[PDB]
RNA sequence: CGGCUUUUCCGGAGUGUAAAAAGCUCCGGGAAUAAGGGCUGGGCAAGGCCGGUGGCAGCCGCCGCGGUAAUACCGGCGGCCCGAGUGGUGGCCACUAUUAUUGGGCCUAAAGCGGCCGUAGCCGGGCCCGUAAGUCCCUGGCGAAAUCCCACGGCUCAACCGUGGG
């Protein structure tokens, strides 16, 4: 039938129904009951420190074979263990074990898997305060 | 040159103050002393009496702003007027 | 509250058609920056949205409203003296980029380049009323538009400088 | 312009009347075009349109909008077809769309342009913004909705200059139709170029569906065609 | 620019102006020979009949 | 059952018209079905008209010219002042002026246009077009 | 090639300091004297040759590139966008009529209760009489400032500030 209710003495329903199937989707109730943020290893943090614990390759998902490069690194701020992806050509080079590094979230869709390697969230941009990408290139020399 | 815009008269203070323009085209911003010799030529005044509150030229302009001022007696500015104008103008050491 | 840009970007960076008309008109006005178009026609957008608000407005507001803004409009030296509203909507770009102070002291001949026009005016060889100013980018009013003149004290004021003879001839010839 | 009448002489000559449309305008028995609208023949040779419209022949009163290369599945192999879809125009209020199959690019595209060539509508043209009402065919007279497939548009009177804001396809089509400011509003998928386009031309045939009444003509400067 | 308006021609069972591209038809009169009778497609297709103006005669 | 006339006799009106009907009747004729169909009358979208009592509730006899393009009517009859027309006949009118709009201020119900004239703002109604 | 002003830089003169400082403003010597970031297969369109790696290394928002010639990785060239800013990440609005009163759908794509009954609620036939609570117009008080729109004036112009009007 005709959406209902449209009466001029009417608009409880309206804001009623309204309110009830905002419960639907699935962003505005991530925001408001803070899902993200009570299941987030850096609790919102743009960037988080940790310590390198080993290092291992990973297969990309078919039909990529590849041996993608990434590190066990556990966080400072709450304990917590992760894995990330470390980008450069030969980059794992330059990391070595207990290593002080600075680490962020990847960009995959929603913060997720980036394309072809699945299950890592985030990327390394800092080792001791020294940023990977010119280490890359070799401009910089780690400490 | 100098052209005069303003005098005005604060008689419960006894103060004529000057609003007044330095026409100096090509020419370095003028200094204190100079200006004061120039303004009481053609306004009678002592100048011990007198003391000028500040010159302002403007950015790109050869026209600069002038305010001065002229008393009646040596305590009107020994009891209004601060110590350090008169630093500057070398009424006072 | 804080301090807002006045220009606004563009809503797609590699257009072709925008990007090339840009190109266009940088080369025939030889601005630093998009940014300085981009800001003119924001004020061309702004000059717009009021001709509209006013077109769409009913009061006696919105009628002194309506005549500032035609007065301003003409005292910029955009529009004729019997503009009315209906005409500023068909106004463009290069009316306001006309009124720069670049544009009009190089087609007021004081420069073989417009790009020398405005190493004049950031150099301050030139005046206006009597006053000094470095910005290319002024759009000039009607009534100061006989009043752009060489600096007194620069010595471009005096016709003997090696440049101005070669700016009088490129004039003529 | 008179490279235009020396074209339509030439075609004149060239052509030959085939249906019964054909010889009053190679007789000059019609020489206005919307005498063929609003009798409302029927269009089959295109060498009638380009003898009372010649600026079809223009590069830029022709154009390509969209190319697809189609396939169909055989036990002997996927046999590819170009289809592409094309829009002419003269910069006055008469434009055609084109469809064409074709086994090459260039055959393709010029049974799209005929196919076009025979598609000739006539629209209005007026100002009837909330703000504008300069009584000029800068846009449409009013407010116009078209329907294909799923695409549903809405084209919305604009004020002068505002440049016409709609889709890519909707840009060229509306470009080729001589207005140039208008707000638009598209519900459904508008990835889908071809029913985008025909939606769009359907709205501008819609145009003309629309009863006005007499003063409304000079309220808005209606124009009916050309200018 | 002499103001070339032009006469659409409007169908007389309903009255509306014919769209460019309608199969609509016109027609001197059945019955008196004079009145070019329009019928659009809209007119056409159910066939509400239409008046003569002129003679009074009315058609399918 | 039957909420209001007005609504179902103007959608009647524009069924009839796409079919290019000449004569319609309108079942529930009351005195406001009466006066905002005089209302347009007023405007020309509509010829003659008439009152025919059935002994129940009248019936409203129209001849349609065929010049109208959509009439609805707006059910929940939202009040407005004076200065806010044009936010609402956005709403409702395809363009500038195009058509009218109905409504009872306290005098009546009136077109729109000749509201703005006296200044009286009210009730909106129905619109056509 | 010949020439032209000298952005900045050195000296001096004023505001400046209640104490300088503030390098602000005027004059003089006076250099052609400061430029990057990212991208380069397509969504973006914005732009091609070569050396190397050969699905190893790597790139990549998404679609996707290299398993032996890669226009898509790396290096060089050349090019495209912006510009003293450009790039990555994370949070918010648009995109999205993917929250839908304007304005979303529910046969087949997720979406009608297995059916009927009915309370509160929501929405209700026509006409006459009276009220005027809602409804509309006029009018008093009141909704501070700061922020916002417009004209003009002061600071070279602007940003900023003032006067006036909203």
């Amino acid at each position: 039938g005709k959406k209902a209710p449209n009466g001029e003495f009417a608009g409880r329903k309206l804001k009623l129904k309204r309110k009830k199937f905002r419960w639907s989707d699935i962003r505005y109730k991530r925001r408001v009951l803070r899902l993200k943020e009570k299941s987030d290893p850096l609790e919102g943090a743009p960037q988080a420190r940790g310590i390198v614990l080993e290092k291992i390759a990973v297969e990309a998902k078919q039909p990529n074979s590849g041996m993608r490069k990434a590190v066990r690194v556990q966080l400072i701020k709450n304990g917590k263990v992760v894995t990330a992806f470390c980008p450069g050509d030969g980059a794992i080079k330059f990391i070595d074990e207990h290593d002080e590094v600075i680490i962020e979230g990847i960009g995959g869709p929603k913060g997720g898997s980036m394309g072809d390697i699945p299950g890592i969230r985030y990327k390394v941009v800092k080792v001791n305060r020294v940023s990977l990408k010119e280490l890359v290139k070799g401009r910089k020399e780690k400490p | 040159e100098i052209r005069i815009k303003e005098i005005k008269e604060n008689k419960l203070i006894g103060r004529k103050e000057i609003y007044f323009e330095i026409y100096h085209p090509g020419e370095p911003t003028p200094s204190r002393k100079d200006v004061k010799g120039k303004l009481v030529a053609m306004l009678d005044l002592n100048p011990e009496t007198t003391v000028i509150q500040y010159i302002r030229s403007y950015f790109g302009s050869y026209i600069s702003k002038g305010y001065a001022k002229a008393y009646d007696s040596k305590e009107r500015m020994l009891y209004i007027e601060p110590e350090y104008i008169l630093i500057r103008d070398g009424l006072i050491e | 509250k804080r301090q807002r840009k006045k220009y606004e970007t563009p809503p797609h960076p590699w257009i072709k058609e925008r990007l090339d008309r840009e190109r266009v008109l940088m080369d025939k006005y030889e601005l630093k920056n998009k940014k300085e178009l981009w800001k003119h026609e924001t004020q061309l957008k702004n000059f717009r949205r009021r001709a509209r608000r006013l077109l769409a407005a009913r009061g006696k507001q919105a009628e002194i409203e309506r005549e500032q803004l035609l007065a301003r409009l003409k005292r910029l030296g955009l529009l004729p003296e019997d503009a009315v509203l209906d005409d500023v909507l068909s106004l463009t770009i290069e009316d306001i980029l006309e009124r720069r102070l670049q544009t009009i002291v190089y087609k007021k001949g004081l420069a073989r380049t417009m790009r020398q026009a405005r190493q004049l005016i950031v150099h301050g060889h030139i005046e206006v009323n009597g006053q000094i100013i470095r910005s290319p980018s002024y759009l000039v009013l009607k009534e100061e538009e006989d009043t752009i003149t060489y600096a007194r004290t620069s010595p471009f004021a005096n016709p003997q400088h090696p440049e101005r003879m070669m700016i009088e001839k490129a004039k003529q010839g | 312009s008179q490279e235009w009448k020396e074209y339509a002489k030439r075609v004149l000559d060239e052509w030959e009347p085939k249906t019964k449309l054909g010889m009053m305008v190679k007789e000059g028995q019609i020489t206005d075009i919307h005498e063929i609208f609003r009798r409302g023949y029927q269009i089959k040779e295109p060498e009638i349109i380009d003898v009372l419209l010649p600026e079809v022949n223009a590069r830029e009163n022709q154009e390509v909008l969209d190319i697809a290369l189609t396939v169909r599945m055989t036990d002997s192999g996927r046999r590819v077809r170009f289809r592409v879809l094309a829009a002419v125009g003269n910069r006055d209020g008469y434009v055609g769309l084109g469809i064409g199959h074709g086994k090459e690019v260039g055959i393709a595209i010029r049974k799209a342009i005929n196919y076009a060539k025979l598609n000739i509508i006539e629209i209005k043209r007026g100002c009837g913004s909330w703000e504008c009402r300069c009584r000029r065919p800068h846009s449409v007279p009013f407010a116009v909705e078209g329907k294909e497939g799923s695409v549903r548009v809405r084209l919305i009177p604009g004020p002068r200059g505002l440049g016409l804001v709609i889709g890519d396809v909707g840009k060229k089509i509306l470009r080729l139709a001589g207005v140039q400011d208008v707000w638009s509003q598209t519900f459904g998928e508008t990835r889908t170029t071809v029913n985008f386009a025909k939606a769009v031309f359907n709205a501008l045939y819609n145009t003309n569906r629309v009863a006005i009444s007499p003063e409304m003509i000079e309220r808005y400067g209606i124009v009916v065609g050309r200018a | 620019m002499v103001e070339m308006k032009f006469e659409i021609p409007v169908c007389t069972s309903c009255g509306r102006e014919i769209t460019p591209r309608e199969h609509a038809t016109h027609f001197i009169c059945p019955n008196c020979g004079e009145a070019v009778i329009w019928r659009c497609e809209s007119c056409r297709v159910l066939a509400k009949p239409y008046k003569c103006p002129n003679c009074g005669w009315e058609g399918p | 059952t039957l909420l209001d006339p007005l609504a179902n006799a103007l959608s009647h009106i524009t069924n009839s018209e796409r079919v290019g009907k000449r004569e319609v009747y309108i079942k529930p004729a009351s005195k406001l079905i009466g006066e905002v169909l005089r209302v347009m009358q007023k405007y020309g979208y509509i010829g003659e008209f008439e009152f025919i009592d059935d002994g129940r509730a009248g019936v409203y006899r129209v001849q349609l010219l065929g010049r109208i393009n959509k009439a609805g009517a707006i059910k929940p009859r939202f009040p407005v002042k004076v200065s806010e027309f044009e936010k609402w006949e956005k709403r409702f009118l395809p363009a500038f002026e195009f058509g009218i709009l109905i409504v009872s201020t306290s005098q009546g119900v009136m077109s729109h246009k000749e509201a703005i004239e006296k200044g009286i703002g009210g009730r909106l109604i129905a619109y056509v077009y």
